[PDB]
């Protein structure tokens, strides 16, 4: 969600206050005070849309990362910056191959730990070796210490 | 930590792997330039006699033909490896799929429209 | 086809000057075919690497 | 939002038309295949009043309209009425002009060619669509379900097609179409409800019985046990509310309507039923195909929405099938809408763009072109 | 993937190609000599689907493929299909690059020269092998078995060569080339299984019958005793599971099929039978040779795996043989694999290193070189 977490961080304090007032209007009659089923229903009929309940529960539980079962104001901001889409084009498999031949400096087929290590250290932002290890584990779905090609794709698919 | 920092880290990984593609391409192109100056050195045309010029033309024409055929062989190899990459990626994406067909959604309608239609006078920033 | 990319070489009617011209143009053609050869070699090397990775995924995919 | 010339997708059956834009996961709206016409003499003036009403208009004003269906038993019989159904579908509710979008229409594998030819002709000549394709409903059902292999048992409103597909290939010698469908089930229900004292024959009445069927029928995995009790006690009757405040209760008749799908003689059809046609499509395929078709009976069409049909079908096929073999049913939520969903999947595939008939190809060849290029 | 330029060994039969590298005691894999082709029209879009499938691909997708073999009784007649089989073998499964390895192929010594010349040509011209040798199957089984003398009886899928070898020498006047093998036995079984009510015609069915024979059949030490018993009682039946859950039981057909090897008249062939051809290969050799060939009746290839065959062949020759002579069958576990194994041994012998045709010798000599360098 780093894409739309930057998106909400791309918002100004004025946009956050507007969305807070929109959340205030959102939960009129809320048992949870958050965006549960009836909140989505009433704010959708506020404009005149008629969605299905299964889509509604899907949107509720998906943006619910912890398992809270409802959409909180933070998840509300996430869906607000979702429909105004920011992360364009999600550079992908072919670009990711151009990137992966590099990432795998060994020219073998897997991004070794020192290889992704140098790759991150060269990024310019705050680079820990925890970055290297965890981006390994998330790229290298095998967690073997070596990110395969497809492992690098799902490692970097959709990433702006 | 802020996940905007995480976006910055990942997009910098993308740009940096792009610059690593650039450095590898720079290696390959410098190799190409040097190996091209040596693969085919600039000729010296002055002073060479008539029959000697015809012999040199025969030599350079045979070399035209041969290096043409050689780059043609490397081209056939490249075509085989293109077919290979495409078909192995197809196979994998099938084993990595049969459920991985990309879907588009248009419930993801631009937030600005409903933002306006809902809030009016206060929906000015988004 | 090797015979077709074997161009026609006519150097009898050419005096010394057009002989120089034909020699230099054949040299330049050599240079360009060396260029395509090197580019296809780089592509084939990147291809063999990516195919190492592809068979890695194949082992991962099957 | 639609900011791209996406193909439009519409499934036009004898029942209802599913329509939306390629790339969505559902039709935006379902428009019944109905053209309504007033059947009474007017007395007031300045009342508006159309020559004909379509789709939902036809049903909303139905109190004085006769409602006709342009599509019957899988084919278009009236394409001038379909031009109006489509005009409304595209311009009033989807609010899109096909002139700027390719359009995907669908049909059964052995459907008479006139259906695909008229679908092609109307979209190219009255809508000026830049491209057309007529797809096979069985493909689309498999695409929606995540399958390449299985028996597509598509009982809809006017026809059951029954077509086996293996690795994406049709096995046409193993297709067993039946004149057995939801429209006949409605008629069977009207006759048995007449026996109960509720005689339904007019358009408004025919539409009510169809609505009863959709809400009350449960088919019965074990119909003999259900008729023994349902015909003996009011405890298994369900009350249905009619538009004028009347209540009808329905007992064994509640499942006798669907029972026709297993006993087609109920509506005068000579057939072994839907479970046997599913089975025969498997049996006419080679034995190294059959194992995959047994494990993948694919539910499509609308009869697949009874609360108990998946069990009624698995029980019947496994009863007909050899022992040892695993007989399974694929019955996803993409029920009743799997063709439309598959349509969106097909229309959006990169591997499908070369399959479009372009307007230029159409203008040069005429509508018969669809018979040569699509399948 | 090998760390040495070891010779490659491939035994290309009408059945399967056994392949691996020299120095091992087994092929890495067996690659059925099959190229499959779809026999149906595709309906779904984006299904991949190739024009042809090879080896194990051809069998795995066989439900909708027609499957054909490129080899007819030991001779390759379809070279396009063998290039696909060989390419698949080296490229995908053996993980071999022939350009870096000598290659040894095998063949019956009695087959047309066209096959040995063309196999030499393809490895040098299509696969760019640095060296070639085509070896004799009589020789190869004898090396694998630890023998220098004997009658080698293949009774394979394609051909029976019946070749006597003494002290490493061929005795050609005593050779009985026989047009009888497992491919004929299989067709016979399909006809007698038809008599039982199970009709096997199409590819899936042909592959099933070949599987039935391989798992259920035997020759019988004494045919008539098994015949009379199997024809009289169910205690001699054996079952087989068909892929769709149906089953078949087989009675005297279980041995009537294999019996054709001893009685070729069962399929309309004019032949002495494998026990007489073996006998005649011993009998036609010189009087001081006969004793050594009687004591060395050598098995090669498949079908030599049938219950009762090693005991039956020894009895059948004994019954024809003079007294005093001791008759013995050499029937090692290296059965069905001894020709490939012999190739591994032969390719690796120090005494054979100069028997290899090099690329330079081939290019100067032309394809006829196989006649001067191999056999």
């Amino acid at each position: 969600d780093d894409i739309y977490k930057a998106a909400v961080e791309q918002l100004t304090e004025e946009q956050k206050n507007e969305f807070k007032a929109a959340f205030d209007i959102f939960v009129l009659g809320a048992e949870d005070g958050c965006i549960s089923t009836k909140e989505l229903g009433k704010v959708m009929r506020m404009l005149g849309q008629n969605p299905t309940p299964e889509e509604l529960q899907e949107m509720i539980d998906e943006v619910d990362e912890d398992g809270s079962g409802t959409v909180d104001f933070d998840e509300f901001l996430v869906m607000m910056v979702r429909c105004m889409k920011d992360d364009s084009k999600g550079k992908s498999e072919e670009e990711l191959s151009d990137l992966f031949r590099m990432f795998d400096k060994n020219a073998d087929g897997y991004i070794d730990l020192d290889e992704l290590k140098i790759m991150l250290q060269a990024t310019g932002e705050t680079i820990t070796e925890d970055d290297i290890e965890e981006l390994m584990k998330d790229g290298d779905k095998n967690n073997d210490g070596r990110i395969d090609y497809d492992e690098f794709l799902e490692f970097m698919k959709g990433v702006e | 930590i802020s996940a905007s920092r995480k976006l910055q880290l990942k997009t910098l990984l993308l740009q940096i792997a792009k610059q690593e593609l650039e450095r590898e391409a720079e290696e390959r192109r410098g190799e190409k330039g040097r190996a091209l100056s040596t693969r085919c050195q600039p000729l010296e045309l002055a002073g060479l006699g008539f029959a000697e010029l015809q012999d040199l033309c025969r030599q350079l024409h045979a070399r035209v033909d041969k290096v043409d055929e050689e780059r043609y062989d490397i081209e056939a190899k490249v075509t085989k490896n293109i077919t290979e990459i495409a078909d192995l990626t197809q196979k994998i994406f099938d084993l990595r799929g049969k459920f991985k067909r990309p879907t588009l959604r248009r419930v993801r309608i631009s937030a600005d429209a409903m933002m306006q239609a809902l809030l009016g006078a206060r929906a000015k920033e988004s | 086809i090797l015979a077709e990319r074997r161009k026609v070489l006519a150097i009898d009617h050419l005096n010394e000057d057009q002989l120089r011209e034909k020699a230099k143009e054949l040299w330049q053609s050599i240079y360009n075919l060396e260029a395509e050869k090197f580019d296809l070699q780089e592509k084939f090397k990147q291809q063999k690497y990516e195919i190492n990775v592809l068979r890695n995924r194949i082992n991962d995919n099957q | 939002d639609e900011d791209e010339t996406t193909a439009l997708v519409c499934d036009n059956g004898s029942g209802l038309v599913k329509a939306g834009f390629a790339g969505d996961d559902a039709p935006r709206a379902v428009f019944p295949s109905i053209v309504g016409r007033p059947r009474h003499q007017g007395v007031m003036v300045g009342m508006g009043q159309k020559d004909s009403y379509v789709g939902d208009e036809a049903q909303s004003k139905r109190g004085i309209l006769t409602l006709k269906y342009p599509i019957e038993h899988g084919i278009i019989t009236n394409w001038d009425d379909m031009e109006k159904i489509w005009h409304h579908t595209f311009y009033n509710e989807l609010r899109v002009a096909p002139e700027e979008h390719p359009t995907l229409l669908t049909e059964a594998p052995l459907n008479p060619k006139a259906n695909r030819e008229k679908m092609t002709q109307i979209m190219f000549e009255t809508f000026n669509v830049p491209a057309m394709y007529v797809a096979i409903q069985a493909v689309l059902s498999l695409y929606a379900s995540g399958r390449t292999t299985g028996i597509v048992l598509d009982s809809g409103d006017g026809v059951t097609h029954n077509v086996p597909i293996y690795e994406g290939y049709a096995l046409p010698h193993a297709i067993m179409r039946l004149d057995l469908a939801g429209r006949d089930l409605t008629d069977y229900l009207m006759k048995i409800l007449t026996e109960r004292g509720y005689s339904f024959v007019t358009t408004a009445e025919r539409e009510i019985v169809r609505d009863i069927k959709e809400k009350l029928c449960y088919v019965a995995l074990d119909f003999e046990n259900e008729m023994a009790t349902a015909a003996s006690s009011s405890s298994l009757e369900k009350s249905y509310e009619l538009p004028d405040g009347q209540v009808i209760t329905i007992g064994n008749e509640r499942f006798r309507c669907p029972e026709t799908l297993f006993q087609p003689s109920f509506i005068g059809m000579e057939s072994a039923g839907i479970h046997e046609t599913t089975y025969n499509s498997i049996m006419k395929c080679d034995i190294d195909i059959r194992k995959d078709l047994y494990a993948n009976n694919v539910m499509s069409g609308g009869t697949t929405m009874y609360p108990g049909i998946a069990d009624r079908m698995q029980k019947e096929i496994t009863a007909l099938a050899p022992s040892t073999m695993k007989i399974k049913i694929i019955a996803p939520p993409e029920r009743k809408y799997s063709v439309w969903i598959g349509g969106s999947i097909l229309a959006s595939l990169s591997t499908f763009q070369q399959m479009w008939i372009t307007k230029q190809e159409y203008d040069e060849a005429g509508p018969s072109i669809v018979h040569r290029k699509c399948f």
